[PDB]
């Protein structure tokens, strides 16, 4: 079985379900800010 | 169209922001950022106008600056809807100075266009005026961004404001009693301790891109919005940075399949970022509205208006049951 992990820096984009666009954009390096 | 020239500037805007702070979250809202300069450049004219509609990606040979005002106009009245379990909601105004004359023409294209209420402040009352903006912004983004404008020049003549509000729940919420604390690691060698939720046997669109050493994943929420991570392999951050463009935007949600996921692990978090929006303007072309030639002469009917400087305010809430983020921008115009 396959295991993701988000446990090191990463990028979030929140888009619409179907529509090509960006809403909000996000690089996470450290969730503790 | 809109779109295109969003995801062009959204991608464009988080290269330059990078470079500004290359260790640094980055967090934003391209619609924000675009909407609030769409609106200014109502007021613009000339070369001030131009580099605002080219700097927010938009081919000028292509699209003409009336289709660009009406791709804004449906946009703001699509997105606003706050109901069925997902809230969306996005306002702007302008706060301009006691007795200052406007054009009729851009006070009526403001409200038709960009639904914009007009407010008269006493800029003169600096501590005044600043409570009001952001109560109007605190009001909006139901509390999330409180500081958007932490001072004003005394020469305010106006204040273009734009807020984004987003809350969402997960289509496959996580059980809090399955969020751990676990390593979330800064570099291959440093890490900090934070709440790792987890999920467990779900079938979710996935993708493994072998040529750019990452993994896709998305994850719906209820209502017509998805959240797209995008995992870098250990040190491969820049390389996928590098390679952040509209095309691989679209070959990723084209390339994703469904597949079982044993097992999902994703940090609940809250983090915030302040941005002075200038030098990355300055980079990306608009330029003459700051300078003493800029052209807002369609605002008053004079080229009496110059921007001081757009500020950009933003909030991510990640948590078990789903997402809240908060955005704002402010372009803040003096006397010339």
């Amino acid at each position: 079985g396959t295991i993701v992990r988000f446990n090191r820096p990463f990028l979030m984009i929140i888009v619409p379900t179907d529509t090509q666009n960006i809403f909000f954009m996000s690089k996470v390096t450290n969730p503790k800010q | 169209g809109l779109a295109s020239a969003n995801v062009d500037f959204a991608f464009s805007l988080y290269k330059q922001l990078v470079l500004k702070a290359p260790d640094k979250n980055v967090i934003f809202s391209p619609l924000s950022i675009s909407t609030a300069l769409a609106f200014l450049s109502l007021g613009a004219h000339n070369t001030t106008l131009t580099e605002i509609l080219k700097g927010l990606k938009f081919n000028l040979t292509e699209t003409s600056e009336a289709e660009i005002h009406q791709s804004f106009q449906h946009l703001l009245r699509t997105l606003n809807q706050s109901s069925d379990e997902l809230q969306l909601s996005m306002g702007n105004a302008m706060f301009v100075k006691e007795q200052l004359s406007l054009l009729d023409r851009f006070t009526e294209d403001a409200k038709r266009l960009y639904g914009s209420e007009a407010f008269a402040t006493d800029f003169q009352d600096s501590a005044a005026a600043k409570k009001l903006i952001n109560d109007y912004v605190k009001n909006g983004t139901r509390g999330k961004i409180t500081d958007l404008i932490k001072d004003l020049d005394s020469q305010t003549m106006m204040v273009l404001v734009n807020y984004i509000f987003f809350k969402a729940k997960w289509e496959m919420p996580f059980d809090p009693q399955d969020t751990h604390q676990s390593r979330f690691y800064l570099s291959k060698k440093k890490w900090v301790m934070v709440p790792m939720m987890s999920l467990h046997h779900l079938t979710i669109p996935y993708f493994r891109d072998e040529e750019l050493s990452c993994t896709v994943v998305e994850l719906k929420y209820t209502g017509n919005a998805s959240a797209l991570f995008i995992l870098p392999d250990q040190d491969k951050m820049e390389e996928v940075e590098a390679m952040l463009l509209p095309e691989t935007l679209k070959r990723w949600r084209d390339s994703l399949e469904f597949r079982e996921i044993g097992e999902l692990y994703l940090p609940k978090f809250s983090i915030s970022r302040d941005y002075n929006l200038n030098d990355i303007l300055l980079q990306l072309g608009i330029e003459e509205a700051f300078t003493s030639k800029a052209d807002l002469s369609g605002i008053t009917g004079a080229r009496n208006l110059a921007v001081s400087q757009v500020v950009h305010k933003a909030v991510l809430d990640v948590f078990e049951e789903g997402t809240e983020a908060s955005r704002a921008t402010a372009v803040k115009i003096t006397l010339l």
